[PDB]
């Protein structure tokens, strides 16, 4: 038997049987390096969606963009409605910006240590915080 | 006196038309053993010999008994129970693995990946082995700690997400500590070709860094390290 | 044995200190010469991130064809967006300018 | 009978049991090109082999010059003049073979400024015939030295077409007309049972440590391939040699190296002196596994205990550096950290003398052959091998000397491989066994299965294993053995009556417990009756009552001027033993050492004398 063949056997076994898959994301403990990572897809998805929004709005819409922004001062002008859509563009940004910086810095092989990971793990989080207020209102 | 709960995933392929569901153990903590794996034998001895586990040493040092406990997952002989009383201790098996019967999850996809990258000595010519030995500078030697003491209890494995969405394709973090091990094995000839063995998007590079397998190894081992480690060998080799 | 798959990997880390540095470069210096080179890094990041993504989560191959197809469309509408974007409208960085002081 | 399904394999070699001497026979043998099929009822990593911390001994001459024939005379003064010095002679001449055999393979053994293999100082050993001070011979990758033997063994074991059957539980060996066809076994996973016929068989189950109730060995480690041979009408040798080891935690039984007292670990009593020169005062803690657990397990009736009930010895780690620790010894260092709560650098590890080897088991040659005993003399029966701990070549007598039984795997598990392929050709006629055979393992099987009765398989476990320990200790007298001869006897009367709960197939632990329960039983009765036989004190085995060490002459004065005494009279002799498995009636008799070597002018024949190091 060889080692390409054993694989092969163990999906035929239990695909066509009525062995159960044990339990998973349901029970295993959350922790910050794994939801940290999660956040990093998620914003990375929201970010990348802004973008092609922008992109296909610039071919598949008329008007050019300071007609848009004419458009934009529609409801009043939003006290601070304008910094909180401010500050919810910038935020997703920021931690991907930041928590990209510490993925880089892990491809060079350092910081991989478990009290290394969650020293960096919140000075990310720290500097989200502060880059997004701090330039949300500029 | 002090009873302790135990909450335990119980599921039998011999009952008709049975469905997995959980069972609750009452144990006193002085007739008992400070570990885990005590708890489950005590349990196993008078309460219900129907329970199913894998166990050996007793030790921490075979990777038998290896399942997930109250979250993540640890040696059963390892973990100590813990003594508050107002907790209910759940125990489950390995996640994202088929159930052959209760905690006994099935491993054969896990130890045929360990098998696909070759642990074992190459050198380029074997007409004089059997007759001398290999030197390995003391320095040389240093670099394998960490990785030889590796048990294969496949915590670490099953403890990524990319391991459970692509099981089939990703090798996983016990199994690709173990080619890297290998790799800077001085001894061995065939480093190169290791590496070029690794060149799809699945082997290797379905690892994202999420370090859940650094964090939950009970052996204190850092698999992540090594597989970032691996991909900088990976673009930093000619020919 | 032609080593595609580290290159790759390479070429995903070359691109993200790239437009690691393009951001202060933009902000630095704000010029028609930096918007396209800001729009290729941007549109490419993306592709290739979400490439991860399809081939992490879409199983089986008669799904995978579509979705990375499908994909290397948005992403060729996307760059082509910004390019039309830059050359006739106000530009990516002065888009941006005229965005915040409102 | 009409409910199990019999599915049978064919092949030309199959080794039950896949621990360090089974590997090295499994993989040897497709080495030399057999179709070779390994059984096994735990994963190959899993096997006991894993938990050797200490090293595996070879005369490489790394940190002094050495000389392999050294390593001859200390094994055989370590063996009590009981080990046979045809299999010793063949052991340590192959010994540094083996082990630049292993590291050729990919065993990461720690490393010298020379770049060599590292050796350490081991109990029992000596230069220039224990003239010469101390020797250092024992190989070791740090401290998970059998850790990594056992997966550099199976690393290198994917090589070959081996097959493998991975938690296959083998029930009894297939016999017919005095001869072995192959094993009857249960597989785990499914609940089926397999015939796997083969023209040769290798029997490699190790020790039988599940017996007593505290010891160092494996939940796993119940000693079934004895029983196997048991079963079959075949002798079994020495049964009542159990080794045990000096330093053993007092908690949970787990074993903490000899490697501790090797580098310069001390054993402290209560009164705070250095204990173990007042009994050795040349060797003094690192002598004879005998010797040092004797002492101990002495010091303890006097009333110098050291714990919570003063019944447990310190060993100390304190004068140590740190830095030597964390280097040679990291393996202990965390498991005593675990289990007893304190650390090594500082605070001292609390020891207590526990069961730990069997130098006893299946009858054995030095080609590894297993041996009947026919009309007073030497059978070999066909087809069958035995290598390791379930072995018996006699290769550690009445004492196992320190890091002995790892190169007893390695070297004698080769052999086995080597005898097969000289003796018969791959491709040869496989031996057609009976349609009708082996359905009286599986008639066995079946009761237990449906077990119905008043005592649990646990309960009678706990009273098996008490009996064991409380009579057959370290000090054991002919009325304390007597009563627990016949309490041993009334239990295996109990077996009858015998309760069960789990009636699955797939995975039944409750049934396959029990299955160990029978081969425990089995190898306790032949152990406590030996035991109470032998009027003798001799290695391990020392009665209170008699500690006069009989032999054909009396060794203590001048030779020749002297009556030797006859064969029933000394007791310098192997115990063989036969169990009537029906009613549960041990019959015993004895066979000759062997003195012989495989040759004199090569190697000289060491007589017997005063022994005390
Ligand atoms: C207990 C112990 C022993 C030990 C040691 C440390 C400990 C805690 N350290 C040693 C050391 O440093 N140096 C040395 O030379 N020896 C040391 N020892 C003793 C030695 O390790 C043992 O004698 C050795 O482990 C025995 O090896 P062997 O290969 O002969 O036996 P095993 O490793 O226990 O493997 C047994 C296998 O048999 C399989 N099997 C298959 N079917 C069955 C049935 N039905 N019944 C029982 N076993 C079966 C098992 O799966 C197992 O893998
Ligand atoms: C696709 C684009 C879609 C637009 C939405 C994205 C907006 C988020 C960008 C956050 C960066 C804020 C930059 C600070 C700023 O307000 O620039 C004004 C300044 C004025 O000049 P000044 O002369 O410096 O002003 C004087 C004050 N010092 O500096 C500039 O000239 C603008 C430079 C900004 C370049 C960064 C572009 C990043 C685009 C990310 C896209 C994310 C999609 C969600
Ligand atoms: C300049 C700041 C940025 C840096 C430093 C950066 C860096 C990175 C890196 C290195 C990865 C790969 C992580 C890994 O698997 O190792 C990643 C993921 C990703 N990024 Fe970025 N990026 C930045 C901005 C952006 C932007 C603006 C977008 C939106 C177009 C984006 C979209 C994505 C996507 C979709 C992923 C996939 C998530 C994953 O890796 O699983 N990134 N980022
Ligand atoms: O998704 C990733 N982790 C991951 C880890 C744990 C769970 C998980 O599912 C989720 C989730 F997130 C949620 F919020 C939920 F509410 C939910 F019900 C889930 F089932 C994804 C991930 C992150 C970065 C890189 C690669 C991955 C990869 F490959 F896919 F594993
Ligand atoms: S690296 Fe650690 S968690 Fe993973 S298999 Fe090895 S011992 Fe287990
Ligand atoms: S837990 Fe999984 S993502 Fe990579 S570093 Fe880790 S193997
Ligand atoms: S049983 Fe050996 S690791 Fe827990």
């Amino acid at each position: 038997t060889t080692a390409k063949e054993e694989m092969e056997r163990f999906w035929n076994k239990n695909l066509g049987s009525n062995r159960p898959l044990s339990p998973h994301i349901t029970i295993y403990r959350w922790s910050l390096p794994m939801a940290m990572s999660i956040c990093h897809r998620g914003t990375g998805i929201a970010l990348s969606a802004g973008v092609s929004l922008f992109g296909l709005s610039a071919l598949l819409l008329p008007g050019n963009f300071e007609s848009h922004l004419e458009l934009v001062k529609s409801l009043c002008l939003g006290p601070t409605l304008i910094y909180t859509a401010k500050f919810g563009i910038v935020f997703p940004l920021m931690y991907h910006t930041w928590n990209g910086i510490r993925h880089l810095i892990w491809d060079l092989g350092k910081g991989l240590t478990i009290p290394q990971l969650t020293q960096s793990g919140v000075v990310v989080l720290i500097l989200t915080v502060l880059s997004s207020v701090g330039l949300a209102a500029m | 006196p002090r009873i302790k709960k135990f909450a335990i995933y119980r599921w039998d392929p011999d009952k008709t038309g049975d469905k997995p569901h959980m069972q609750t153990y009452e144990i006193d903590l002085n007739n008992c053993g400070p570990m885990v794996l005590d708890a489950l034998i005590k349990i196993k001895n008078e309460i219900d010999s129907t329970l199913t586990f894998r166990r050996s040493c007793r030790e921490g040092i075979c990777g038998s008994c290896a399942m997930n406990i109250n979250g993540g997952n640890t040696l059963a002989c390892t973990r100590r129970i813990d003594t508050n009383l107002d907790k209910v201790s759940k125990i489950y098996p390995l996640p994202h693995m088929y159930v052959i019967k209760d905690l006994v999850p099935d491993l054969s996809n896990f130890y045929a990946q360990y098998k696909s990258i070759e642990p074992y000595l190459k050198k380029k010519d074997e007409s004089q082995e059997g007759k001398q030995q290999y030197l390995q500078s003391i320095e040389e030697r240093e670099k394998l700690d960490g990785l030889y003491e590796c048990i294969l209890c496949a915590c670490c494995s099953t403890s990524c997400p990319s391991y459970w969405w692509n099981g089939d394709k990703y090798l996983g973090p016990a199994v690709l500590m173990q080619a890297y091990r290998w790799m800077i094995d001085s001894r061995d000839d065939f480093t190169e070709e290791r590496l070029a063995k690794l060149q799809d998007p699945f082997s290797l590079y379905r690892c994202h860094t999420i370090m859940n397998c650094t964090g939950t190894c009970p052996k204190g081992l850092n698999p992540g390290k090594a597989i970032a480690e691996i991909k900088k060998m990976m673009a930093t080799y000619k020919e | 044995s032609s080593k595609a798959a580290s290159l790759h990997w390479t070429g995903e880390r070359v691109v993200s200190v790239l437009l690691l540095g393009l951001l202060p470069a933009a902000y630095l210096n704000p010029c028609s010469a930096m918007d396209y080179s800001l729009a290729a890094a941007l549109t490419l990041h993306g592709h290739w991130g979400i490439g991860q993504v399809v081939t992490d989560y879409v199983r089986g191959d008669a799904l995978q064809k579509a979705a990375k197809a499908g994909l290397l469309a948005l992403s060729a509408f996307t760059f082509a967006g910004l390019c039309y974007f830059n050359y006739h409208d106000v530009g990516i960085c002065k888009a941006v300018a005229m965005l915040w002081k409102l | 009978s009409t409910q199990y399904p019999v599915v049978d394999h064919e092949f030309d070699a199959v080794v039950v049991g896949a621990g360090g001497a089974g590997l090295r026979a499994a993989f040897g043998l497709s080495e030399a090109g057999f179709n070779t099929a390994c059984v096994t009822k735990l994963f190959p990593t899993r096997s006991h082999t894993v938990a050797a911390q200490g090293g595996i001994n070879a005369a490489l001459g790394n940190m002094e010059e050495d000389n392999w024939r050294w390593h001859f005379y200390d094994t055989v003064k370590g063996s009590d003049w009981l080990g046979d010095q045809d299999a010793i002679h063949y052991m340590t001449e192959q010994a540094p073979a083996s082990v630049v055999e292993l590291e050729n393979y990919g065993m990461p053994f720690s490393r010298t400024e020379d770049g060599k293999i590292y050796q350490r100082a081991f109990g029992g050993q000596s230069l220039k015939f224990g003239k010469g001070g101390q020797a250092h011979r024992c190989c070791c990758v740090a401290d998970r030295t059998g850790h990594s033997l056992l997966h550099t063994l199976y690393g290198r074991s994917l090589r070959y077409d081996t097959s493998y059957f991975v938690e296959y539980f083998a029930l009894d060996l297939l016999m017919e007309n005095g001869e072995c066809r192959g094993v009857i076994a249960l597989c785990i996973e499914d609940g089926s049972i397999h015939r796997i016929r083969a023209r040769n068989t290798v029997v490699a189950t190790g020790g039988y440590g599940r017996t007593y109730f505290s010891c160092t060995s494996a939940h796993t480690s119940t000693g079934d391939g004895t029983a196997m041979v048991t079963r079959a009408g075949l002798p079994c040798q020495d049964l009542e040699f159990v080794q045990f080891h000096p330093t053993g935690i007092y908690g949970a039984g787990c074993l903490i190296t000899e490697g501790c007292r090797g580098e310069g670990g001390i054993l402290i009593n209560s009164q705070g002196e250095r204990f173990m020169e007042r009994y050795a005062p040349v060797a003094k803690d690192l002598a004879s596994r005998d010797v040092v657990s004797r002492s101990m397990t002495l010091e303890i009736r006097e009333g110098r205990g050291c714990g919570p009930e003063k019944d447990h010895v310190y060993l100390q780690l304190h004068h140590l550096p740190p830095e030597q620790l964390a280097v040679r010894l990291p393996g202990i260092s965390e498991t005593a950290m675990i289990f007893a709560g304190v650390d090594v650098t500082k605070e001292p590890i609390p020891v207590l003398p526990t069961v730990h080897y069997n130098m006893g088991g299946i009858p054995t040659n030095y080609k590894g052959q297993v041996l009947r005993h026919v009309n007073g003399q030497d059978q070999v029966v066909p087809g069958l091998y035995a290598c390791g701990e379930a072995a018996c070549a006699s290769v550690h007598g009445a004492n196992r000397l320190g890091a002995n039984s790892l190169l007893d795997l390695v070297v004698f598990g080769r052999a086995c491989a080597l005898s097969i392929a000289e003796s018969c050709r791959p491709g040869d006629k496989v031996p057609s066994i009976k349609p009708n055979a082996g359905e009286e393992s599986v008639m066995n099987l079946d009761k237990l299965r449906f077990a119905n009765g008043t005592i649990r398989t646990s309960e009678l476990r706990l009273s098996m294993q008490k009996s064991m320990q409380s009579h057959a200790a370290v000090f054991r007298v002919g009325s304390v053995l007597q009563e627990g001869c016949e309490k041993i006897l009334r239990l295996y009367g109990d077996l009858q009556h015998l309760k069960t709960f789990d009636r699955g197939m797939v995975w039944n632990t409750d049934l396959v417990e029990t299955l160990e329960l029978q081969n425990l039983m089995l190898c306790a009765l032949q152990t406590i009756y030996g035991a109470e036989a032998r009027k003798e004190s001799r290695g391990a085995h020392a009665r209170e009552d008699f500690k006069e060490r009989v032999d054909e002459y009396d060794y203590s004065k001048p030779i020749q001027g002297q009556q030797k005494k006859p064969f029933q009279e000394h007791w310098r002799k192997h115990t063989l033993s036969y169990v009537d498995v029906k009613t549960g009636k041990v019959s015993l008799e004895y066979r000759p050492v062997i003195d012989k070597t495989l040759n004199e002018a090569d190697c000289a024949t060491v007589p017997p004398a005063i022994r005390s190091y």
